[PDB]
């Protein structure tokens, strides 16, 4: 897995890989990994799959219900401290590696989370196993003052960095930009390198091909009247 | 305990269970009945740990016993093993799991059909024609795979089942003694006193 | 030891035009002994189909286990569920077992009855969601099933062209693995009929 | 982690490095080590960064539930409620933090509390992996009632020589400054304190 | 793995399944497991692939240089002490074997050796070896005698495999017969389990519990 | 503790044709989830129309690559440049695996050739040294996802005659080099999506009775 | 949890709760227990107010305690059943730990100390 | 069987259209203390080769005198020791390879990762690594352990296959090497500032740069950052 | 192997032995004899660990058949169990021991007297009127222990072995077989085939 | 341990503590740590006792027979035959070795050779437990072509700091001076370098 973070101007982003793997294996080609918490605070996540669904949509949906009670619209703050202190109370068994990014009326924010529950503030940051290729590029090309376009940029070319050297990644790239004073906008699949070539061959099977020893309808309906 | 068989022929069910009890060291019996009847159509043999497979069979028997005085009707061995399964599978995820196998046989009054179930200490349940737990399988399978027809009387069940004692007795290491048959159908359960 | 492999099993689900598939074999073992021939690793609620691979006492268990919900998902909502919706029935079920799991791996398949639209689904066995487009695989056999479909699969096969294809796909990945085989079922799901064949395959 | 506080004439001054590891990747490189529990009372973390992060938050909950009730609490009781979870849950915490403050009353003071969860109150402290390079160098230069100029030099000359040494530590140099007249944050790159 | 080897009146039957298996993952279903010494010389393959194959052929290299130097075909007891003693130098360092060494010399008659890789050199009538031997020996032990004929010994052969790669999940693939004579041994074909266990069904009526 | 064996990840492939063989294999190296070349070479040309594989742990591939080529050599200086057949290469590669049962070389070896009737032929050895011939034999880390689909599309297991239902199976009908290549490079197009370890590029070596030919195709890079 | 002395002494020396439980045994139906030389008989009264009953599936008023013992009741209908189902489960606890069927007086015994405890229990009738 | 003591850190190195380009920082480690801040672990061999080392220093020193020794035996009566019968990279690279790979099967390895840099007599690149296991491979771009996390996805951007090789002028190259330098500073927390970087190429020859230092950080966006999370001053 | 007993009585000396060989699960063979003849007066029983017993038992055999060409004389059963006493406590203290148990009978041709003796893996020598190795002493010695006289006829040490086995067979958990007997004497050693 | 050779204007000095331990039991408080292997080669040893003292004699034997044979053998030839010990025996030691020597044509030179048994020729070298808390301090306070009275004040003022912290090291501080004019032993006393 490769995700990152990046701010910029008059607001953040954050793109991540498709990647997911079991031990070599890829399980999913086309994984989404651009979590939302809030309409407009999102995050990205990494290591145990499940608990950083998990995670996310737990303190997610606490959100919306915080929320509601208050009459206001979420803040990042209180995504980060609400995911920390769970994270920290399970002493790092619920495995999930975040990076949480979001405007709200404070402004926006850019944040990382660890299993462990410990936090960092950035303009740039990078977590999973393509970190470190991810992170290279971020410390390359990475200035103050980027606009939206140099951000996206960054981002993308970032997790391709992560892609390309990274095994643990590969396939697309999902993007995720939220600006201040505008809808979050969500960029599932911003860039497909990673088109399989046509077969040289088809597969698809004469009829009568398998050998079949009983065949029965299956009765999926309900009980029938009359 | 060590070997318990199971055969399911055209009109009921036949457990054999071995009669052996070892402490270790000495066999310090040689005419234990590794069984207990959970209804007047359904009987359950048994084979695990020590002290475990006792604690289980009397307690899955009370159970059993309760709900036919409750309803004043006998369970189905389809329901009687579900049951049965539902709390093994329970067990193993416990703070001390019972360490216990078990076979039902049992006689459906309603379907008039013998039933055999194998159940294991992870609660996982099977159906079968015949069946076994631990290594008993791995000697008897063999032959019933090649002898067994679904239309055999209690007679040939019984020869059937001479023939997989003779190999156990054979080519397994432990001298377990002999075995104890029993036999479930329609008219009930009998002990088959000569073998 | 490892509980996802003591007895064995493999599902694998596809789609196709305008319908589903999903199939299994029928082993159950005890490590290297087999045990049963008859042991069906798919079940139904409603128009939803489940297959479940791993450990034999949890597949039992899950089936039981979402048969109860289901049955009260039906009298409360008057309405069967859907696979979309029992897919994050099964998710959230799995995870409420986090630090003590179900060893399965769960495959959901079934056809939208509102909308038409062919739906697969697969987990982990702490609940992660992995949705695909094209095909989901699971059991002993993963890996084998995988190199199957990868190649074999194409988009948009007609129900009887699809049956085809996930029956060479599971047969030849269960050839390969010695806890696998031992029969095999496969279920040609479309909007309001359901066909299941049981295939013969060798017996070793 | 080099961190250390210093008592002077007219107060307290806390310094820090920004590296932040696990391993040998240094997975933050501008760290804020230096961390605010009331007004004038800060303090300086090292060893687990989610320990260190998780006792700080309680720290200023606590602090700042007493200020609504009490009033202005003192650097001693500060330091008290440090020493109470971390002597408490000793065998669940790895954390070596340092408490300053600036009272009217009591002026600058400084209260170490090192990994049993001690407390030992003194005129400076030092602490983290790079503190060990000097000790030598900071009992031989440190002196009481020093000015701020003083007092920034040392710090900045210490963790210079902590940073240079100490593989674990690095980045920029980070203070906060505890006076009368107010919070004063101070940073200092690598060009500038490498060619001391 | 699944290997067999029994005496009876018409010489000796040897036969083994062909499945090799890394964990779950099935690596061959045409191994073979019945390892050609010489003419007149066959041995078994269970345990270690390469310790048997490499001993075997060695053996076959010793077996060779005897009846060169004393010109006269070695007899089975002593063939098979020279593999036994081989191993016996190597026991402690990991070797794995269990193998039938199996003759039929004017002397002895037929003769079958199991051997050992911790020193074990038995002589007898019928020997099992393998993940399935247990499925084999019901089969072998409830159906021989010494006055079979050579074709019905070479399917009780045939059949006891048949026993053992249906249950055992790490035997299969296909059946290799061997009939050792006094004249050398005369090899009697692979036989597919997935076709042999159908045909088996069908003209026997066995497997009941198998819907075919 | 120094651990004196690696894995360098990598899958191989031997096919053996009516009148050739080839050898194929990935190009990539690698350490855990780092790559350490997209193009190093995995097969080799060993002389006397023989081709080699050795996968696994690279440095004790190399290593037994270089002294069967050098057994190649001092097999022509004693006897007098006689050539060397496959089944002869395969008997002395055991020896040379055998040799170290006891510190083995951690490598999966796969040759391939022509046997002396001119017809093809592919060996298969385990890391201490048992071998076989076989007709079809994948190697390395994703040899589970591709032996499956090669039973299926080369040997047509499971594969019935329509309209028998069973009864008549698909009859064996021998393959061309073109048609073995198509399997050999859909096999890795397959295998690289689903294996981490495989990809970067695929390199085939033929062998017919003209010689050793080469060819080279892309595999995706991520 | 709720703990309310619901029984309770009365200046005369009288638990009135008691005595009105034993009211609500006087309107229930008439039951009559006889034995003989080799066998006991248990009668029971059906008040002829409820027609268009389906007597096949209607509770009987005698119960089946184990297989040698038997119980019938005068009263509340509802509450015979609790101690109906405590009775069947203490039967089959005394077989499983003593390995002996219960006594009818044991049974008896039992029953009527389940009927005590509710006298002097709080928050319970 | 050992464990290392003073340790140097990463190794890195890529291909250009006329030759190659090897770096490495000056830095012996002892654990987390930086012990020794002097230390070359670039070593040239006449003026064709530099081998790049990494790991324990102590078995560094000693591939050194290797190396030193390898040098005197070749001029053994050899009248063309200067010329046609020089030392090349291959023949340097192959040596040790063989010692790397021997050492480790006694099971008393040389604990190092080691890259050979260089140019052959024909003209062409040489660019291959080595281990304390023996293992050996080739490619456009090399570097030793943080190195290969950090350097190679950098450097692979120049050069990412052999047709890129040709378009890469010794300008563009230098630069993504001194780049890929001050990257592994900021983030290797067993780096030092200072480093040496050789040039060989097949015209202009050897070119051995020492003392130099990462330069044109950036620091300064430090100064906003505060606390790790609801902090504001 | 298993077990393995000896008694000396009157004028000669009785060996009994089990025939049962178990690799792990199965018992490969049922009619295996433990012994080896040394001299024509000198018989040697064995159990211990797999090929070692063989191995150890025919180098024995070799030896004293060496010894015999060499001087034309039968070594004493005392000067043997010497010799073998020698090779085991060489054995012991070596890179990979002989891990075997014997019993040494012997009638001595120069004495006129029967002599039993038992040494272990170790090479603990003792001289005694009845022996065994393993477990096959717990059960077998309080029978010997009171029905023993140094008086007894060769038929009277057999109705007694064959009470020692009986109750082998009743409370051992092992089924070793049965056991073949062997008697050694002034006019050397013979097998009973019927035991 | 705490030790350290120092080279300057005429030459080098040697400097060291007495203390040798075995476990917390101070075992001998008055040692010698300053060992010669040749009149003007001398030694610091650390770690190991018995492998530090076994590997001195066999580089006094190899020097002495260097000397009958080839005449005064350099310092950089006594480091390598340290070195080859070291180096060579690495599995078996546990020995830390600064060496230090005077010749007339190099002058002052000092060889440090840590665990792994590499060279490392420095302008001075500090070594041993007690040396981890004078890094900062020795930095700082070196300077090169020092002279006798400079040296001998920075070793007795880096040693003091060195004895005060670590808890290994302590008791007398011992010297030896290596020029031109010959060998001179110095000798300082707690009461002397305490109050520093
Ligand atoms: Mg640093
Ligand atoms: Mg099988
Ligand atoms: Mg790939």
């Amino acid at each position: 897995t490769t995700i990152v973070g990046v701010k910029f101007n008059n607001g953040v982003v954050i793109a991540a890989d498709t990647r997911s793997t079991q031990g070599p294996i890829v399980a999913d080609k086309n994984c989404a990994k651009l979590h939302r918490i809030s309409p407009k605070i999102w995050c990205a996540g990494a290591g145990t799959a499940a608990d950083t669904e998990a995670v996310t949509q737990l303190i997610g949906s606490n959100i919306e219900l915080h929320s509601l009670y208050t009459s206001r619209e979420p803040r990042v703050v209180s995504a980060l401290q609400m995911l920390k202190q769970h994270l920290f109370k399970y002493q790092g068994h619920i495995g999930a590696y975040l990076i949480v990014a979001g405007v709200d009326p404070t402004g926006s924010h850019l944040f990382s989370i660890h299993a462990d529950g410990s936090t960092d503030v950035g303009y740039y940051l990078s977590l999973g196993s393509g970190s470190l290729a991810a992170m290279a590029v971020l410390e390359s090309h990475w200035k103050q003052d980027l606009t939206k376009e140099e951000a996206i940029k960054l981002a993308s070319d970032a997790i391709q960095a992560g892609i390309w050297n990274d095994l643990g990644s590969g396939s697309n790239v999902d993007v995720c930009v939220m600006e201040i004073g505008k809808d979050a906008e969500y960029l599932r699949n911003y860039l497909t390198p990673n088109v399989r070539e046509e077969k040289q061959k088809s597969y698809k099977f004469p009829r009568g091909t398998t050998a079949v020893l009983k065949e029965s309808i299956v009765n999926i309906c309900d009980i029938q009247e009359e | 305990m060590d070997i318990i068989l199971g055969i399911r022929v055209q009109d009921s069910v036949i457990l054999a269970s071995s009669k052996a009890v070892t402490r270790g060291i000495s066999v310090l019996k040689d005419s234990d009945d590794k069984t207990r009847q959970l209804s007047p159509h359904t009987l359950m043999s048994f084979a695990g740990e020590a002290g475990d497979t006792v604690q289980f069979a009397e307690y899955i028997q009370a159970n059993i016993q309760l709900y036919s005085i409750r309803e004043d009707y006998e369970l189905s061995p389809q329901a009687v093993s579900s049951f049965v399964r539902q709390e093994l599978a329970k067990s193993i995820r416990s703070r001390r799991p019972y360490q216990v196998n078990v076979l039902i046989g049992g006689y459906d009054k309603k379907k008039n059909k013998p039933e055999l179930y194998q159940i294991d200490y992870l609660g996982t349940k099977v159906e079968l024609p015949y069946g076994a737990h631990g290594y008993s399988g791995f000697y008897t399978f063999s032959l019933l795979d090649h002898h067994y027809r679904p239309d055999m009387t209690t007679e040939e069940g019984l020869d059937l089942l001479k023939l997989c004692v003779q190999e156990l007795e054979k080519r397994m290491p432990m001298d377990f003694k002999g075995v104890i048959v029993k036999i479930v159908d329609k008219d009930g359960i009998r002990q088959v006193d000569d073998f | 030891s490892d509980p996802s492999s003591i007895n064995g099993g493999i599902v694998v689900a596809m789609t196709g035009k305008d319908c589903v598939a999903i199939a299994c074999d029928l082993r159950l073992g005890s490590q290297s002994l087999g045990v049963s021939n008859k042991f069906e690793k798919i079940f139904h609620y409603g128009h939803v189909f489940l297959g479940i691979t791993g450990l034999a006492t949890d597949v039992t268990t899950l089936n039981e286990m979402f048969r109860y919900k289901t049955n009260l998902y039906k009298l409360k909502e008057e309405r069967a569920i859907e696979p979309e919706t029992f897919t994050q029935l099964v998710s959230s079920s799995l995870y409420e077992r986090r630090f003590g799991p179900y060893f399965v791996g769960p495959v959901v398949a079934g056809i939208n009855s509102k909308s038409g639209k062919p739906f697969i689904a697969g987990f982990d066995l702490i609940g992660c969601i992995d949705e695909a487009k094209d095909f989901i695989v699971s059991g002993t056999a993963s890996d084998q099933l995988f190199g199957m479909c990868e190649s074999l699969y194409e988009p948009n096969l007609e129900p009887e062209d699809l049956f085809e294809t996930i029956s060479q796909a599971l047969l030849n990945a269960a050839d390969r693995d010695a806890l696998s085989g031992w029969g095999a079922v496969v279920y040609i799901i479309k909007k309001d009929e359901v066909v299941k064949r049981y295939l013969k395959m060798r017996q070793d | 982690t080099s961190i250390m506080a210093v008592t002077f004439k007219d107060g307290v001054i806390l310094g820090a490095d920004s590296r932040t590891t696990t391993g040998a990747y240094i997975a933050n490189r501008v760290t804020d080590k230096l961390t605010r529990v009331h007004d004038k009372i800060w303090c300086c973390r090292s060893g687990s960064a989610a320990d260190t992060q998780a006792i700080a938050d309680i720290v200023q909950y606590h602090l700042e539930l007493y200020t609504s009730q009490y009033g202005t609490p003192s650097t001693e009781t500060a330091a008290s409620v440090f020493k109470e979870l971390c002597y408490e849950n000793k065998d669940n915490l790895t954390a070596g933090i340092i408490v300053a403050g600036y009272d009217d009353k009591n002026k600058g003071e400084v209260y170490t509390i090192p990994l049993g969860g001690s407390v030992h109150k003194l005129p400076y402290a030092i602490a983290g992996s790079g503190s060990t390079f000097i000790y030598g160098y900071c009992d031989k230069n440190f002196r009481e009632n020093m000015s701020k100029e003083e007092t920034v030099d040392f710090i900045k000359h210490s963790l210079s020589q902590a940073i240079k040494w100490d593989g674990s530590s690095g980045g920029v140099i980070r203070m906060v400054v505890l006076t009368a007249a107010g919070v004063e944050r101070l940073i200092f790159y690598p060009d500038e304190y490498e060619q001391l | 793995t699944t290997t067999l080897a029994f005496r009876f009146q018409g010489g000796i039957i040897v036969a083994v399944d062909s499945r090799a298996t890394a964990g779950n993952w099935v690596a061959s279903q045409t191994v073979k497991k019945v390892i050609e010494i010489n003419p007149f010389l066959l041995g078994t393959m269970a345990g270690g692939a390469a310790d048997c194959q490499f001993w075997e052929t060695w053996l076959g290299s010793q077996c060779r240089l005897h009846e060169l130097r004393e010109k006269e075909r070695i007899s089975v007891a002593a063939a098979s002490k020279i593999l036994s003693n081989l191993v016996y130098q190597y026991k402690g360092a990991g070797l794995s074997m269990g193998t039938m060494i199996c003759g039929y010399t004017r002397k002895e008659g037929p003769t079958i050796y199991y051997v050992d890789s911790d020193g074990t050199r038995l002589k007898g009538d019928i020997f099992c070896v393998g993940s399935g031997q247990t499925f084999a020996y019901g089969v072998l032990d409830s159906n021989y005698k010494w006055d079979l004929s050579v074709e019905d010994a070479l399917y009780l052969g045939k059949r006891s495999i048949l026993a053992a790669a249906h249950r055992d999940a790490y035997s299969g693939g296909s059946v290799n017969l061997y009939h050792v004579t006094e004249d050398g041994w005369i090899y009697h074909g692979n036989h597919d389990v997935g076709e042999l266990f159908w045909k088996v069904k069908e003209e026997e009526g066995s497997f009941n519990n198998v819907i075919g | 503790q120094f651990n004196p064996y690696g894995d360098n990840g990598g899958t191989i492939l031997g096919i053996a044709g009516e009148d050739f063989a080839v050898l194929a294999g990935d190009t990539r190296n690698i350490t855990d989830y780092s790559i350490n070349s997209r193009y190093e070479p995995k097969v080799f040309d060993c002389g006397d129309n023989i081709v080699m594989s050795a996968n696994g742990f690279a440095a004790d591939g190399d290593a037994l690559v270089k002294r069967f080529k050098n057994s190649v050599k001092w097999y022509h200086f004693d006897h007098n440049d006689k050539k060397l057949s496959i089944n002869s290469a395969a008997r002395n590669i055991q020896h040379l695996l055998y040799g170290k049962r006891f510190f083995p070389y951690y490598v999966h070896t796969i040759i391939a050739g022509l046997d002396e009737d001119g017809k093809g032929a592919v060996y298969s050895f385990d890391p201490v040294g048992s071998y076989e011939r076989e007709q079809c034999r994948a190697g390395g880390a994703a040899a589970s996802l591709i032996m499956p689909f090669l039973d299926n599309q080369v040997n047509f297991k499971n594969q019935y005659e329509p309209g028998t239902n069973g009864k008549v199976k698909k009859p064996l009908k021998y393959l061309s080099v073109e048609e073995v290549i198509k399997l050999v490079r859909d096999s890795f197009t397959s295998a690289t999506e689903r294996h981490i370890q495989v990809g970067d590029g695929l390199e085939i070596l033929i062998v017919t009775k003209d010689g050793v030919r080469k060819e080279f195709y892309e595999l995706k890079r991520d | 949890g709720y703990d309310r002395a619901l029984s309770i002494f009365s200046p005369d020396g009288h638990i009135f709760q008691v005595e009105y439980a034993l009211e609500a045994v006087k309107r229930g139906t008439c039951a009559v227990g006889v034995k003989g030389k080799n066998c006991v008989v248990l009668g029971c009264e059906r008040r002829s107010t409820l027609k268009l009953q389906d007597t096949r599936i209607t509770p009987s008023k005698v119960s089946k305690i184990d297989s040698h013992v038997v119980l019938s009741f005068s009263g509340l209908n509802a509450d015979s059943r609790i101690l109906i189902e405590k009775a069947r489960v203490e039967a089959q606890s005394h077989r499983l730990t003593l390995e002996d069927p219960v006594t009818v007086e044991y049974l008896t015994r039992y029953v009527a100390g389940v009927q005590q405890r509710y006298t002097q229990s709080g928050g319970v009738r | 069987t050992q464990q290392p003591i003073v340790t140097g850190t990463s190794v890195i190195s890529m291909k250009y259209d006329n030759g190659v380009i090897i770096a490495a920082d000056n830095l012996g480690s002892y654990g987390s203390l930086l012990r020794f801040n002097g230390v070359e672990r670039l070593i040239p061999v006449g003026d064709n080769t530099v081998v790049g080392i990494s790991g324990d220093i102590s078995d560094m020193q000693h591939i050194e005198r290797l190396l030193k020794d390898l040098v005197t035996e070749n001029a053994y009566d050899n009248p063309l020791a200067d010329a046609e019968e020089a030392l090349e990279p291959s023949y340097i690279f192959e040596y040790l390879a063989t010692v790397m790979y021997q050492r480790r099967s006694k099971m008393n390895p040389l604990w190092n990762a080691i890259i050979v840099a260089g140019v052959q007599s024909n003209g062409d690149q040489f660019l291959r690594y080595v281990n304390l296991l023996g293992v050996t491979y080739s490619s456009p771009t090399l570097a030793t352990g943080f190195g290969a996390h950090m350097a190679n996805p950098l450097l692979r951007k120049v050069v990412d296959r052999e047709s890129d090789i040709p378009k890469t002028t010794v300008q563009v190259a230098e630069e993504a090497i001194v780049n890929a330098m001050r990257v592994l500073y900021y983030r290797d927390a067993r780096s030092s500032r200072n480093f040496s970087l050789a040039i060989i190429d097949k015209n202009t020859g050897l070119t051995f740069k020492k003392n130099l230092q990462v330069e044109n950080m950036k620091w300064d966006f430090a100064k906003d950052i505060k606390g790790y999370g609801t902090q504001k001053i």
